[PDB]
């Protein structure tokens, strides 16, 4: 266990009193002309450098004035007070110098805290800076976790200025890695070319190594004469060298070109009765069913969103409290497309049940979702910031709605309910009244294809389809999906292969559920049979399962072993 | 940076280490060495520093304590050995402190023994386990313990210092110290006690 806490607090606050009131100070730190009167005890408890500074036997053992150099006054003051009061106020700016002084003074505890701060602060705009920082100081855990987030993010942006100022060893590890996420192998080629041409002949010796990590499908085509233009004059040790050099190193395709348009399913019927629900996916091209990681702490009643950058997020949901037992939590998670795991993120402010997650302008919008408040503003609409990793409230929606769906069209949020629709204008944070539907239908989903909204189904569900045009602002009927009579189809609207397809599972009387998808002809207003899902690969999923459009890697994921 | 800068830093660090080992650690700055060690390992050149450390330490031991022990193998051999061990330990304390910071990154990635363990290993290999010092130390310890067993009193604190020194020299447990000390002393005790029992059975009775 521990020891007496009531005296632990008394001594702690009294040492703080003896620090603010400078009485029992035998050693003072001289940093850039700033006096830091303190004790040898407190500096010893935190830092592992002062233990080699005082109890070492050097000249400073008896000297009462030490001139600590290559440090910062603010960083020293916060470190000293942290050793004195433990309140480590970590902002978003001074953490860089905080780690520098923590490593210099070898203070293990603050090193772990700032590493825990940086493991949460890793994002898009500082991935390169943190990796270089993680390369400068040995922080392998941060270095590896950065590298993974770095690997995906460089491929996406590949335009940050700190990428040019990187060590040769770091670049070789980044480029030769098999975790890059690229639609083509040519974007990494030009990224290396611009990095090599960024500086003078100091990149010439590294050019013999950077090309040794890139595949040979581009080491004989264009971007070889371009280097000859940029070659130092009369250098005959490079042009001939690269002429006969690209024989070895085993051309092999990378892993980033292995993303296929797949239908991600959540809360599917668990195969083993020991678990409540599971998550699976259907492959429209591979015609197989790949398993997915379980929702975080079997998070049920959640919502899914896929950003244009192909990122999966989970918000809302409830966990069974420790027979009916369920408690709602506002936890937020992010799915790793390669590690097959859900990385936790900043939680929301209010708990939600079945929230509608919609992405727009890089912000994740969660509209409604049976909030816990229940006050006059029983909607609690709030967006998420993907660069600052925080949540910001938005303009409340006019009318309280339940069991609603939302889509994004023309950089605007379009949320749909039983019969009403309101469009949110993110630039002014306002809501405008939209067209009114003539049919009262709920418990349905909508897919945003182009500049039109397709509300498919509604109430089991039915085959009613009401097409809404943003430019026309009107709801019109197109047709009804031809399905077997005396059945209860489960419609799922989704956009795939630049076309509006439907994932409709139908069940007949005294018969098992049948899976089949149809391709809706936009100009002909007819659902055509695109593909029939055989039951030998896909089993029953349930009723409360959700579907979304996204891309996943079949290599990182594993096939689900289950009998037809 | 360039190879000239790191070579100059290592040369200055080596000179400072040698000055410390020469019982002249009073007029020497600690912050400069720590910063020099900071910028040396920072550039991912810890292998050269570790290799240079081992060469410098073993050269100093062979030059200084190997000659000193052999020069005074009969005039306070154990006292000089203990003094050299104490000098080696007190010099290594500051040597380890600077290089423990180097060790923190080095041993957690390169998976090697620490500099304090490295100094104990090289001291064991070059001093205690020498081709001539080991037998001389074994013979002299057996002689004095046998004389003590004979009835006359000799120094006893030095023997406790010697076994404690060898116990620390084990560096892992009681592997080296036990075999080096017990095996000759067990045999010496076995013969001495066997003769003692043989003498007692004829000169006395069971009363």
């Amino acid at each position: 266990r521990q020891i007496n806490t009531e005296y632990a607090v008394s001594l702690l606050e009294q040492l703080k009193l003896f620090y603010e009131q400078q009485l029992f100070t035998d050693i003072v730190l001289i940093v850039e002309g700033t006096e830091f009167p303190c004790h040898k005890m407190v500096l010893a408890t935190c830092s592992s450098y002062f233990r080699a500074m005082f109890m070492s036997g050097l000249s400073e053992s008896k000297q009462t004035h030490v001139h600590l150099r290559n440090v910062d006054a603010a960083t020293l003051q916060i470190i000293i007070t942290y050793a004195y009061t433990g309140n480590l106020a970590m902002n978003d700016s001074t953490v860089e110098q905080l780690y520098e002084t923590a490593c210099f003074l070898q203070v293990e505890d603050v090193l772990q805290r700032c590493r825990e701060y940086l493991i949460k602060k890793i994002n898009a705009e500082n991935c390169v800076r943190l990796l270089s920082f993680a390369d400068l100081f040995s922080c392998e855990e941060l270095k590896q976790s950065a590298k993974r987030m770095v690997e995906h993010k460089f491929t996406a942006v590949y335009h940050q200025d700190a990428f040019m100022q990187l060590s040769h060893d770091l670049l070789i590890d980044i480029l030769s890695s098999d975790n890059l996420n690229v639609e083509k192998e040519e974007t990494v080629r030009e990224a290396a070319m611009l990095w090599l041409e960024y500086n003078t002949e100091s990149r010439s010796q590294y050019l013999s190594s950077v090309l040794s990590q890139i595949r040979i499908d581009a080491l004989s085509e264009v971007t070889q004469r371009a280097w000859f233009q940029g070659l130092p004059p009369n250098d005959k040790s490079v042009v001939v060298q690269g002429l006969y050099k690209d024989m070895p190193k085993f051309f092999k395709p990378r892993l980033g070109m292995t993303k296929e348009e797949m239908m991600i399913f959540i809360e599917a019927s668990s195969e083993n009765p020991c678990s409540l629900y599971s998550s699976v996916c259907y492959s429209p091209q591979a015609e197989k069913v790949y398993k997915l990681c379980s929702p975080p702490a079997d998070l049920h009643k959640v919502g899914t969103v896929v950003t244009p950058d192909n990122d999966i997020y989970i918000a809302g949901g409830q966990v069974p409290l420790k027979q009916t037992a369920f408690r709602t939590v506002n936890c937020f998670y992010w799915f790793d497309a390669q590690q097959n795991t859900w990385f936790p993120k900043t939680p929301m402010l209010f708990v939600r049940i079945k929230p509608s997650l919609v992405c727009c302008e890089g912000y994740i919008y969660a509209i409604g979702g049976d909030s816990v408040g229940g006050e006059l503003n029983r909607r609690t609409v709030e967006r998420y910031d993907t660069e600052k990793d925080e949540w910001t409230m938005v303009s409340p929606l006019p009318c309280a709605w339940q069991w609603s769906a939302a889509v994004v069209v023309h950089d605007c949020i379009y949320v749909m309910t039983l019969n009403l629709m309101y469009c949110y204008f993110p630039r002014s944070d306002s809501w405008v009244e939209m067209a009114m539907r003539q049919t009262s239908r709920s418990f349905a989903s909508a897919a945003a294809f182009g500049d039109k909204i397709f509300y498919i189904g509604g109430l089991g569900s039915s085959v009613t389809v009401e097409i809404y045009d943003v430019n026309k602002n009107e709801w019109k009927m197109a047709a009804n999906i031809p399905a077997k009579r005396y059945s209860d189809p489960c419609v799922r609207a989704v956009v795939i292969s630049n076309s509006l397809c439907v994932f409709m599972r139908e069940t007949h009387l005294n018969e098992r559920a049948k899976y089949v998808t149809y391709q809706y002809d936009l100009e002909l207003d007819r659902w055509s049979l695109r593909q029939h899902i055989s039951e030998r690969v896909l089993w029953d999923l349930g009723r409360d399962f959700r579907c979304t459009v996204g891309k996943l890697y079949p290599s990182c994921l594993e096939e689900s072993p289950w009998k037809p | 940076m360039d190879e000239k800068y790191v070579n100059s830093i290592w040369d200055l660090l080596k000179n400072a280490i040698q000055e410390i080992q020469r019982k002249n650690n009073s007029g020497l700055s600690f912050e400069e060495l720590y910063r020099n060690a900071y910028t040396m390992v920072l550039h991912k050149h810890g292998e050269k520093l570790y290799t240079g450390l081992r060469e410098v330490v073993t050269e100093h031991l062979i030059n200084k304590v190997r000659e000193d022990v052999l020069n005074s193998l009969n005039n306070n051999f154990l006292q000089t050995l203990n003094q050299a061990w104490n000098d080696h330990q007190t010099a290594m304390v500051m040597i380890r402190d600077i290089l423990m910071y180097m060790d923190r990154v080095y041993v957690q990635q390169n998976n090697v023994e620490n500099v304090y363990n490295l100094g104990l290993i090289i001291f064991r290999d070059q001093v205690v386990r020498y081709g001539c010092i080991r037998d001389h130390l074994r013979q002299t310890l057996l002689d004095m313990i046998a004389r003590e067993r004979k009835g006359e009193v000799v120094d006893r604190g030095a023997i406790r210092n010697a076994c404690q020194m060898l116990m620390i020299l084990g560096l892992e447990g009681r592997s080296v110290y036990e075999e080096d000390f017990e095996a000759p002393f067990l045999e010496m005790s076995a013969e001495f006690f066997q003769m003692e029992s043989q003498k007692f059975l004829a000169e006395n009775s069971a009363s």
